[PDB]
């Protein structure tokens, strides 16, 4: 019975009350197909979790014979390692690494730092970076004279302890641009895009495939268009996990099957 | 020892064959030694090797893993077969040469799948591809899963699309959209560059056919007047990697390295150097 950690992120992670009997709403997607509902514990109530990475997760349990149970990430972060001498993991990646988890389902991000601890399956959606801002904010893009020289006029940041910042810490030649985001990180990505509608952050830099359905939905906010990284969400496993090499020939099943696409059209497009 | 027998194949800009500098006997510049065996004849087995250079994004790529990775290598390009295709339960092209021991790892523009990652490992993929669409600049179309291309007869008059048979875009499409594989064989392309003239002229109102290629061509067009969908509609999203033997002691570092040049920029340099065009 493998432990899925996963975190809150619209599209790929939807988070809503139980109803009164402990159940989930019975609900389907404006084309009629039914939406999968999981029961999923964390910060410490049963909730009912849903969208594109539940689906992968129900698809990805009959196709190799395996039953779950969900939780939330305790401390809300994706994962970056960090100073205690020794180093630890926070968020899903300290989780998946004491045993907490036995695998991470969620929008999480394949980089080098990252796998050198973790197993990762081959990428089940591939996006980049880009930039939110509120529609009468306009900027350039990543060059922008705003950004490539900060104040505290404009102000831009991303997530804690998640893949972006450890992208900006890590490239010699962004260093002011961490400096400034470092000062204006937010917790979570909803806090970040509730801080740029009501005006308190000028731009968010986070994943395109969240940030571009966050815009498509909530029209005072618009995305610059350019995805000026690319990278690729992925299963998180461990070093050891027997569900490593079958987790990632499903991934290449579900693209090649249109079954991915299904799941992009569902959630992930407008 | 670290000396491996590697196997590529031509297909530029991913890989480019040269003949050998003329002659002073030595692959110059860009290139790195490449041996390839040529037959006598077509009834017969027996050939000559026959050196030559290669290069392009795909070997700057392997001059980057030898380096990092250390080790050395013996490059080849692949005499049967293209990239790996089963054939009767056998396997040709650079596949075949891994599966079959003759190299332990593959280099050039292999798209990852399952079929094939049931006999080979991959690396991290280091290009993103998948099935995509070009049309001229102005006609309108989502991507391979638009109602335009599934039921061609509910438009008239019907769309004129192909593409290139016996790869892996025709099995995808007929494995997938039985219809519109019936429906699209009769605009078979024999290949990419007969498909963008038949495109630039009117013959034929799209062209499906692999992401990478695809933006590649139409970087480069002249006149800039073929364009690609944008990647969020690309099908079967999948990259090119690295094949090794099952079970080998190189993919950890061979990965990490990948994930190294993407994270810290060179691998952008190398798409800037090799696959960026004019147009756009
Ligand atoms: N890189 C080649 C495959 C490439 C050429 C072929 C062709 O000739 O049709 N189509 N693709 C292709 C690439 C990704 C996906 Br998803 C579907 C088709 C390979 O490794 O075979």
């Amino acid at each position: 019975r493998l432990k899925i950690v996963t975190i809150h992120q619209e599209p790929f992670v939807y988070v809503k009350p139980t109803m009164s009997d402990g159940t989930c709403k019975e609900e389907f997607t404006v084309n009629g197909d039914p939406v999968k509902k999981v029961i999923c514990t964390g910060p410490t109530v049963p909730q009912c979790c849903y969208g594109f990475c539940i689906d992968l997760l129900i698809k990805l349990a009959r196709t190799m014979n395996f039953t779950y149970e969900v939780h939330l990430v305790a401390d809300g972060k994706f994962g970056t390692q960090e100073r205690v001498n020794k180093k630890e993991w926070n968020g899903m990646m300290g989780e998946l690494l004491s045993g907490q988890a036995d695998m991470i389902v969620a929008p999480l991000t394949i980089n080098n730092e990252r796998a050198q601890y973790i197993e990762f399956s081959k990428p089940f959606k591939y996006q980049g970076l880009t930039i939110l801002v509120k529609k009468g904010t306009r900027i350039t893009g990543i060059n922008d004279p705003r950004l490539r020289n900060p104040s505290d006029k404009f102000i831009y940041a991303t997530v804690k302890q998640s893949s972006v910042d450890i992208y900006f810490r890590r490239q010699v030649e962004l260093s002011t641009m961490y400096r400034h985001m470092e000062k204006h990180n937010y917790e979570s990505a909803a806090e970040a895009i509730q801080a740029v509608r009501d005006n308190k952050l000028h731009a968010f830099i986070w994943d395109s495939a969240v940030l571009e359905f966050e815009a498509s939905q909530k029209c005072d906010l618009v995305t610059t268009g350019e995805l000026f990284f690319r990278s690729g969400f992925g299963i998180g496993m461990r070093k050891d996990s027997p569900w490593k090499q079958n987790v990632s020939l499903s991934i290449l099943k579900s693209h090649e099957n249109g079954f991915m696409e299904d799941l992009d059209k569902t959630w992930v497009r407008y | 020892d670290n000396h491996l027998s590697i196997v590529t194949l031509e297909e530029a800009p991913f890989v480019i064959v040269e003949d050998i500098d003329p002659l002073t006997e030595t692959c110059v510049r860009n290139t790195v030694p490449c041996r390839k065996f040529v037959k006598i004849n077509n009834s017969t087995n027996e050939g000559m090797n026959v050196k030559k250079c290669c290069k392009g994004f795909c070997i700057d790529i392997l001059k980057k893993l030898s380096r990092t990775v250390k080790f050395t290598y013996d490059l080849y390009l692949v005499t049967n077969g293209k990239h790996g295709k089963k054939v009767n339960n056998v396997w040709n092209g650079m596949i075949g040469e891994v599966v079959y021991q003759r190299a332990v790892m593959a280099v050039g523009s292999l798209t990852i799948n399952e079929e094939r990652s049931e006999v080979v490992d991959f690396s991290v993929p280091f290009v993103e591809t998948g099935i995509s669409v070009m049309v001229s600049r102005g006609t309108q179309v989502t991507g391979l899963s638009d109602k335009k291309f599934q039921r061609p007869h509910d438009y008239s008059p019907p769309f004129r699309f192909g593409t290139v048979p016996n790869g892996s875009t025709e099995r995808n499409i007929r494995n997938n959209y039985p219809y519109m594989h019936q429906y699209m064989t009769r605009f078979n392309q024999r290949g990419v560059e007969d498909a963008l003239v038949s495109l630039k002229t009117g013959k034929l109102d799209a062209f499906i056919y692999d992401a990478a290629v695809l933006n590649y061509k139409a970087g480069r067009d002249e006149g800039c007047k073929l364009v690609t969908i944008g990647s969020g509609y690309i099908f079967a999203t999948t990259g090119y990697g690295i094949a090794l033997q099952k079970g080998s002691p190189w993919k950890r570092q061979i990965d990490l390295a990948l994930l190294q040049f993407v994270g810290d920029g060179e691998m952008e340099e190398l798409e800037t150097l090799w696959l960026t065009g004019i147009c756009h």
